[PDB]
């Protein structure tokens, strides 16, 4: 017989074991400089109604496609009408009296606040100092010493927004000059400032950051809104929902359920909409806020898209291959490529600048996903029967992509016309529906973000299950780590408890393999083994133990948050208590630390990247306070640690004991240095 | 502030409609909701809508699946037809040196005949496989010579072996400057293949039971609360019944291979380093064995990110004779090795396939044992959303009731349902099979069939549901169906489940 | 910053700088700098003229 | 001098000398978050291969004269200071035995936890199709209800104290306990952070109030389950908050009384003290919602929620405005009132004492209504209030007798409280005259009857009670009170927020020592109180 795994759904429905379905644990391997140019050509495919506009400042030909032409064809298009989003964001303030208005002083206090740690806890971005893909911290850097060395040193004060008006004056300058030293022209340094990546430049983080802060003001206070939460709280903006539709008082009710997801979603809102809404939002606001909240969406209108590393050729006769870059793609012929790579060249040559194309209608994936939420819910909240003013009425849930939408209409006959209301008013926003990956059903089983509901729940949206092994750090952190990695898996992203278990004992296979303590109890022999066997022959309660010195496991579901030393304390023997939890070793340090719990003897271990490090570092060995809380203090870190050095100096000289001439030579170098900072 | 060359910006922004965003912000802030959605629908063609197409049981159609040459088989070293080499030796493990095991693994076996190589890849030079196992066999013999014996065999670097690992000299790399013209500087679509027999019978040995335990599951305290002997009694009926599978051993194949080929890829750096391919196990006798399925040469390391690529050489055991199935070994070559001592005296054959993997291959493949994890929660979520209607819940019935039986097979043109053991072991091979046949395609599969899943259980539950364009999700599933056998056996299979749900 | 000055100030004072606020349309929402200003400005003439 | 050192041979460098000047001390967080950020190289793999390798711990020079080089088998621990990973278990096995098993009193945090486990009695797992109940919840034990700052304010002074700040009790406690027997400053200072320092925050729960119940959260909620358990023995600040409650309230009840309310609650606010802390400094850093926590808030100008409190319900708006269009109404016994008619459609969630609902509401029209709660009177008081709110005539038609109700001041009450607490004791009449209609029983919705008796397939008009709860939505909100001269609290834009009339739905125990020094007060302690 041939064994089939699929025909399982026979006896058992769809929801109850459809995480059969999802083939992989983690990411499998994936795998460009030619897919952007198909994104590109597909971005300006939904857009080409004539609105053709050449820069003035970038000289790259620009697409405003906004409030065009209507859509003839089912096909996807992105001609949304501005009046529509205004009018859907007045409904939606209608609705939900002033929440605009509280979103705004949250983002205000937001602003005022910011530091610029904000801007370094980030993923990879753009650096256009180095033109190439960096670290947040190490962009950050170049970008201020790039700033510092020309005449722009506002950062320094602290604030965010100090470096946004940096960013602002800079593009006032004629010329920027990159020391590593060669010029750059205000031209291309635009075109530096307005370019991304296969990835934001790091101009646009700022803006992009309050704009985002914005939107999550506002979809906190959205119960159409499923961004901000995750998890559980999905489960009841589910069940919650749901309950708003079917329970409808004398059965004259047909609710039915979508699961929806728009199709190239992410490539027709354009960023003059966006600025629109904002505009709107920010009514009545003071002017600044507005001039602040409004930039990141006149970034993205005037925007070029890199290309990347190029292409490559290779001769079947000669053997030689041959790299080029994407900024040779003006100066080149079109007999070298093969009938795909000219089609789509062609449709993006008079686009290209500085090697990189020009995009205006585009929006990168992942920018602004909970501002797109906003605008979802706006149609989301345009079927309250009172803005529909027909019988059908909808309501439901909105994601960046993935949405599921409750219509109710009195017979069978009026639920298509509130769906395609629904699909008509989406397409008047830029929202195309995906009639592909969509499906309609009776109210009770449904799809949202990977969240299946038939008539309960199961929460296989994040079930990508946590790492088993060892996080490697260090042998009491290790454990501590991974079993609140298990516990907290037990209840944000819900796992059962047989799941739990094989877990914890996979990660305790991989803790006692990676650091060759298994236990002085196996016949197994690794360098370490020895000297495991000789404790376990002199310690008479072996339970006591812990794993990390060779000693047997009990931790279990009800114990998952207890650090391993205090679980075993009470069991433990007073020599191995003392020849363990002693302070007094030469093993540790007060480094690194952090959420992590106990630590015992088994806790062992531009210019210049760590220009600010060493710098930091000295102040911490000065204040040992400062590795602790935020230090607070208007004198400079030269004056504040050279009082501190004179008098520790004072104190251990004279109650304490240090040599005479130590002391003098030491104040001798205090006063050299005072007089050092004076220059 | 909004100086030049930003409000220059800011003024090229706007829709076209207007010359200053002032002009701009002014009209936004003073907006009149007159009723303009429902002047712009009247203004829309009727054409733009989303009609239902109702979906009864008479719509859905059998996927369609592509023909042409058959299927041949990639997985980066042989499943079911790799060959055991014991030595039942306890040094205890680990830290144990694997060169030396795998030597007194030859050590047991007589009847080396002179290679007489069978299968060819029919592209490309064929000797040079047979001439780098005579090196492999030469290097290995060759160690009495030294006076010091290794830890770690680095292989000459010879002409066979710099041909089989692809480091003679490729095309040099030159500027555009110069190769500015010539006559040949050209820069492609894969070939529709069909499914084949044997990926069905791979799955089907990938189910059964075999002779040794495979796992050394740790401990866990004691249970002192009813959840906690609820999860103790999921979790070891599922150890139980899952531990002697074969998929279990194939995890810890492939855990070990590429644990041992990473570790190589960092020391290794610069020269050819003979990778023997050893797993251990416990036999039913319950003592310690080390097997040995072949030997893998590694080509040079310098892995400087996770993409970069490692060519390699795999030179497995087997005991299948290729003239059986040629179809299915299109990248391999075959040498016919020896004859061992069954007293059939079956001929022994090695097949070779030379082959490339990356960091993030290494290690996707290191955490195979995950495949257990989710196969214990795709159990365990129909132990509790099944039986989530109950006031003591149902977990003994689950297992322990061997009357509960669940559709698993077709052989007879008929469903033919088996035992909880069956589920367990095939949800199990299921995961690890996705694990190391892992393609997008079979990512895109699971999700645009997932959608048609679901809609056909929301049909079976009387739901009365409805699509918009069947065709388009139709056009995505065949657009990821071209090559890997594993997308087609999956494909094969939902339509079998589509053919046996009243449709 | 606006929640902050109600706690290091007392009542009092809070109520005069919001009334001195409504002098010139000053709205507190926005203008939070000088709501604080406003308030320690207040607190200092207040422990000025005490005790003398 | 090392130190110094570095600093004479780092402020050789112009560049390195520019950002030590110009870069003052209160910014020094902002320039310690400059890193390279190469630090992701598989840490697993990278930890698995540093243990392969040969002695990759690192220690001080001080394990030449503690530990020996051979071991008792001639093994190689050493190097030149790498350390073998061997030589740690070799220090835990005949090291330097000490007498620090003082250690339980900077992690009592920790034995606590285990203390709790050890009496945690257990019980039955009822299985059921749990359902989330959106509560907000401290996670912490034993904490004295200090907030982030006066807590590390607390941590520098006992750990830091020759560098504390320009600014009690377990700042002399913790002081004395661990006074020469520290252990490491950082590791102590964190464990205090984690043992002082409040945190409530936003779960799903469903049972678990409580400190010990949240902590052992994922043993006793799931996916599907539900086991009972019982730590044994409670926390410290679970009861704090309640004599806090308990002392607003009254010194409310005792300021309606008195002349000038408003000037009697600031007074009676500033000279009451609460376990050794003035009140007024607790209700400006305190997250307690509470009706006469909230009159006291507003009476010293901090801001509260825009919830409004209508029958000891505290109500939250969804969607939907509202215009105020005043209207005279008759009652079903020829009385005239003059009322706030709530014009327009609304979208409400109240929160109440056990017990919650969500309301949709038209004008003068009650549309919808999902109630849950604990007890059935208790429910019954909810849909009891509900009805008066909605403001239909059938319920105006329903009023039996006349309206006289009068505050313990002898005040006219509003025609809504009076409505209210008319209703609030006999109302048969209501429930037999509001009408009946069917139901589905769908996603778990029972009925009720005008003999509060549940259904299947008959309710009230518009009325549906839930099973499993009601999702409680506690949204944070502050906006700017506008408190008057009588103790009524209204928002910014003219609707009455709050009012003394509806506080006193218990008497009050005051777990904690509780201290009242104005005038007033002194006769709630009894008559030996007065005198002293």
């Amino acid at each position: 017989m041939d064994v089939n795994p699929t025909l399982l759904f026979l006896k058992v429905p769809a929801q109850n074991a459809i995480s059969t379905t999802f083939p992989y644990t983690g990411d499998p391997p994936y795998s460009g400089t030619g897919y952007t140019m198909d994104t590109v050509n597909r971005t300006h495919q939904y857009s080409e109604k004539g609105k053709w506009t050449t820069n003035t400042e970038t000289g790259a030909p620009q697409l405003n496609p906004i409030d065009g032409p209507l859509p003839e064809d089912n096909e996807p298009s992105g001609y949304a009408q501005t009046d529509c989003v205004l009018e859907a964001m007045a409904f939606l303030e209608e609705s939900h009296p002033g929440i605009f208005e509280n979103s705004c002083l949250e983002t205000m206090e937001v602003v005022q606040q910011t530091r610029v740690d904000r801007l370094t806890q980030g993923r990879q971005t753009y650096d256009w100092t180095l033109n190439r893909n960096q670290p947040a911290a190490t962009a950050l850097a170049n970008t201020i010493e790039v700033f510092r060395s020309n005449g722009l040193t506002a950062n320094e004060s602290g604030r965010l927004i100090d470096f946004l008006k940096d960013v602002m004056e800079s593009m006032d300058k004629e010329e920027m000059e990159i020391t590593t030293k060669q010029r750059v022209n205000k031209r291309s340094y635009l075109i530096r400032a307005l370019t991304l990546n296969t990835t934001p430049g790091m101009q646009i983080r700022g803006f992009v950051y309050f704009v985002e802060t914005l939107a999550r003001s506002i979809c906190e206070k959205l119960e159409q809104s499923g961004l901000p939460v995750g998890g559980n709280e999905k489960k009841a903006k589910l069940a919650n929902v749901v309950r708003k539709m079917m329970t409808n008082s004398q059965d004259t009710e047909l609710s039915f359920t979508i699961t929806g997801d728009n199709t190239k979603w992410n490539e027709n809102q354009n960023p003059r909409m966006f600025l629109a809404m904002i505009t709107y939002i920010t009514k009545n606001q003071p002017e600044w806020f507005r001039n602040v909240l409004s930039i990141a969406p006149i970034m993205f209108s005037n925007k070029m898209a890199r290309l990347g590393k190029g292409y490559m050729f290779e001769s079947k006769s000669m053997k030689l291959r041959t790299q080029i870059p994407a900024e040779m793609l003006a100066s080149i012929d079109l007999k070298y490529f093969n009938e795909s790579t000219r089609k789509k060249i062609e449709k993006i040559r008079p686009l290209l600048i500085d090697g990189t194309a020009s995009l205006s209608p585009g929006m990168m994936m992942g920018m602004f996903n909970m501002l797109s939420t906003v605008l979802g819910v706006s149609i989301l909240n345009l079927g309250q029967k009172r803005y529909t003013k027909t019988t059908y009425w909808w309501d439901g849930l909105q994601s960046s992509d993935d949405f599921a939408l409750i219509v109710n209409a009195p017979n069978h006959e009026g639920i298509q016309a509130g769906v395609d209301r629904f699909y008509r008013t989406c397409k008047l926003v830029g929202i195309n529906m995906s009639k592909k990956k969509s499906y309609i059903n009776r109210t009770g089983t449904f799809e949202f973000t990977s969240f299946f509901y038939r008539y309960g729940f199961v929460a296989n949206f994040s079930m990508e299950l946590p790492s088993f092994g060892v996080s490697g750090i260090n042998e009491s952190a290790d454990m501590s780590i991974g079993v609140t990695v298990i516990k907290n898996n037990m209840i944000n992203n819900d796992l059962g408890p047989a799941t739990a278990q094989m877990a914890l004992q996979l990660f305790i296979k991989d803790y006692r393999y990676t650091y060759r303590c298994h236990r002085g109890d196996t016949q197994i022999q690794t360098r370490r083994s020895f000297e495991l066997k000789k404790l376990w022959e002199q310690t008479r309660s072996k339970a006591g133990l812990l794993v990390s010195d060779g000693g047997p496991n009990l931790y279990n579901i009800r114990n998952l948050h207890i650090p391993e030393v205090c679980l075993k304390w009470e069991l433990m023997d007073e020599d191995y208590q003392g020849r363990l939890c002693n302070p007094l070793n030469p093993f540790v340090s007060h480094k690194e630390i952090e959420m992590e719990y106990d630590a015992v003897a088994t806790t062992h271990s531009l210019e210049d990247e760590q220009m600010y490090q060493k710098c930091c570092n000295l102040f911490e060995k000065f204040f040992p306070s400062s590795s602790y809380r935020r230090p607070v203090g208007i004198s400079s870190m030269v004056e504040a640690m050279v009082s501190r050095a004179r008098i520790d100096a004072r104190i251990d000289f004279e109650s304490g004991r240090i040599k005479k001439e130590e002391f003098a030579e030491i104040m001798k170098i205090c006063s050299t240095i005072e007089e050092l900072r004076r220059q | 502030e909004i100086t030049g060359t930003m409000r220059r910006l800011a003024d090229q922004s706007l829709p076209p409609n207007f010359s200053c965003l002032e002009n701009f912000r002014a009209y936004v802030d003073g907006f009149e909701p007159n009723g303009y959605i429902e002047g712009k629908l009247s203004q829309m063609s009727k054409e733009v809508n989303a009609k239902i197409e109702p979906f009864l049981k008479t719509t859905p159609r059998p996927i369609r699946l592509p023909d042409g040459p058959p299927c041949f088989q990639r997985s980066k070293f042989l499943l079911m037809d790799a060959l055991k080499l014991s030595i039942e030796d306890p040094s205890h493990e680990g830290e144990g040196i694997p060169l030396y095991d795998a030597i007194k693994c030859m050590r047991t076996f007589f009847g080396w005949k002179e290679p007489y190589i069978v299968k060819p890849h029919e592209k490309g030079i064929n000797p040079n496989y047979l001439l780098s196992w005579k090196q492999v066999l030469a290097e290995l013999q060759d160690i009495e010579n030294e006076e010091k014996i290794p830890r770690t065999k680095n292989m000459k670097k010879t002409s066979q072996l710099k041909w089989a690992l692809g480091e003679n000299m490729a095309p040099e790399k030159v500027d555009f400057d110069n190769c500015r013209d010539v006559s040949d500087l050209k820069q492609d679509e894969p070939e529709l293949r069909s499914l084949s027999s044997w990926i069905q019978n791979e799955f089907n040995k990938a189910c059964e039971l075999t002779d040794s335990t495979w796992i050394e599951l740790d401990e866990i305290g004691e249970d002192v609360a009813p959840i906690e002997y609820i999860a103790s009694m999921r979790r070891n009926y599922f150890t139980a019944e899952v531990s002697h599978c074969r998929a279990t051993e194939y995890i810890m194949k492939g855990v070990y291979i590429n644990t041992a080929l990473l570790n190589a890829s960092c020391a290794a750096m610069d020269d050819f380093q003979l990778i023997p391919m050893i797993s251990k196990c416990r036999t039913k006798e319950g003592r310690r064995k080390t097997n040995l399925y072949g030997f893998i040469i590694k080509g040079r390391s310098h892995l400087r990110n996770d993409t970069d690529v490692v060519n390699f050489v795999s030179m497995e055991f087997s005991l299948t004779d290729p003239r059986l199935e040629p179809h299915k070994w299109e990248k391999y070559c075959v040498l016919e090795i020896g004859d061992m001592l069954l007293q059939m005296s079956r001929p022994m054959f090695l097949y070779v396939r030379t082959n490339g993997t990356s960091k993030i291959k290494m290690k996707w493949g290191m955490e195979m044992r995950r495949c257990l994890l989710q196969s214990l929660q795709q159990i365990e979520s129909m132990i509790e959303a099944e039986s989530s209607v109950k006031e003591k819940d149902m977990t003994k019935e689950f297992f322990e009731n061997k009357s509960e039986t669940w559709p698993i097979g077709e052989s007879p043109k008929g469903v033919e349902d088996g035992s909880i053991g069956k589920v367990c072991r095939t949800l199990l091979a299921k995961s690890v099979f996705n694990s190391l046949y892992a393609s997008p395609q079979l990512e895109g599969f699971s999700a645009e069939s997932r959608k048609l899943l679901l809609v056909v259980q929301a049909l079976r539950d009387n739901l009365e549901p409805g699509t918009f364009d069947l065709e388009g999700l139709y056009e995505a599933i065949e657009e990821c169906l071209i090559n890997d056998p594993w997308v087609l056996l999956n494909a094969s299979w939902f339509n079998s489940f589509l053919t046996h749900a009243l449709r | 910053m606006e929640d902050f000055v109600r706690q290091c100030f007392n009542p009092m004072i809070v109520e005069l700088a919001e009334k001195a606020m409504k002098e010139y349309g000053e709205d507190l929402k926005i203008e939070t700098n000088k709501f604080a200003a406003i308030c320690t400005h207040l607190e200092v003439c207040f422990m000025y003229s005490d005790f003398h | 001098m090392e130190r110094i050192k570095e600093l004479r041979n780092l402020m050789s460098q112009s560049r390195t000398r520019e950002i030590l000047t110009k870069t003052t001390v209160d910014h020094m967080a902002i320039i310690k978050k400059y890193t390279s950020g190469r630090q992701e190289k598989n840490p697993s793999l990278r930890m698995k291969w540093m243990m392969a390798m040969k002695y990759p711990i690192t220690a001080d020079k001080r394990i030449t004269e503690m530990v020996p080089e051979r071991n008792e088998q001639g093994q190689t621990l050493w190097s030149k200071v790498m350390v073998s990973p061997l030589a740690v278990t070799w220090w835990n096995r005949n090291g330097p035995m000490t007498s620090t098993v003082h250690y339980p009193k900077v992690y009592k945090t920790y034995f606590e936890k285990v203390e709790r486990l050890k009496h945690g009695t257990f019980g039955p797992v009822h299985f059921r199709n749990q359902v989330k109940i959106r509560r907000r919840v401290d996670i912490n034990p034993g904490h004295a209800d200090l907030s982030a700052k006066e807590a590390q304010d607390v941590i520098m002074e006992v750990v830091f104290p020759n560098e504390v700040g320009a600014r009690l009790t377990i700042t002399k406690e913790k002081k004395e306990e661990l006074q020469d027997c520290k252990i490491s400053p950082l590791m102590v200072a964190y464990m205090l952070e984690r043992e002082l320092v409040r945190k409530t925050r936003f779960l799903p729960v469903a049972g678990g109030t409580s400190s010990v119940y949240i902590e052992v959260l994922h043993l006793t909620q799931g996916t599907c389950w539900e086991q009972m358990y019982t730590p044994g023995g409670e926390v410290r600040n679970d009861d704090v908050d309640q004599s806090l409650i308990i002392a607003a309230r009254n010194i409310v009840r005792r300021a309606a009384v008195s002349a000038d309310p408003l000037a009697s609650l600031l007074e009676m606010c500033h000279s009451t003290q609460i376990g050794g802390t003035r009140m007024v400094d607790i209700l400006r850093q305190n997250p307690t919602e509470e009706q006469a926590v909230d009159i006291c808030k507003a009476a010293m100008g901090l801001r509260i929620s825009s919830s409004f409190s209508f029958g000891g319900f505290t109500f939250k708006r969804t969607s939907g405005s509202s215009i105020k269009r005043e209207e005279e109404l008759l009652t079903g016994n020829l009385q005239t009132l003059k009322i706030r008619v709530h014009d327009g459609y609304e979208e409400f969630t109240m929160v109440g004492k056990r017990a919650t609902a969500i309301l949709r509401k038209a004008t003068r029209r009650l549309v919808q209504l999902i109630v849950s709660g604990r007890d059935e009177q208790s429910v019954a008081e909810a849909i009891i209030v509900a009805m008066v709110f909605s403001q239909e005539d059938c319920m105006i038609k329903a009023v039996r007798g006349d309206l006289n109700f009068v505050n313990r001041a002898n005040q006219r009450l509003n025609p809504m409280h009076q409505l209210l607490r008319h209703f609030q004791k006999d109302a048969k009449v209501l429930f037999q005259n509001w009408g009946i209609e069917h139901i589905d029983n769908v996603m778990g919705m029972i009925g009720v009857l005008p003999d509060m008796t549940p259904s299947t397939e008959m309710s009230m008009r518009g009325i549906r009670v839930s099973k499993m709860g009601v999702d409680e939505y506690s949204s944070t909100e502050r906006v700017v009170v506008s408190i008057d001269r009588f103790l009524r609290v209204r928002d910014q834009r003219g609707n009455v927020l709050l009012s003394p009339e509806e506080v006193s739905e218990t008497q009050g125990t005051e777990k904690l020592t509780i201290t009242y020094s104005s005038s007033m007060m002194w006769e709630i302690n009894g008559p030996e109180s007065v005198l002293v």
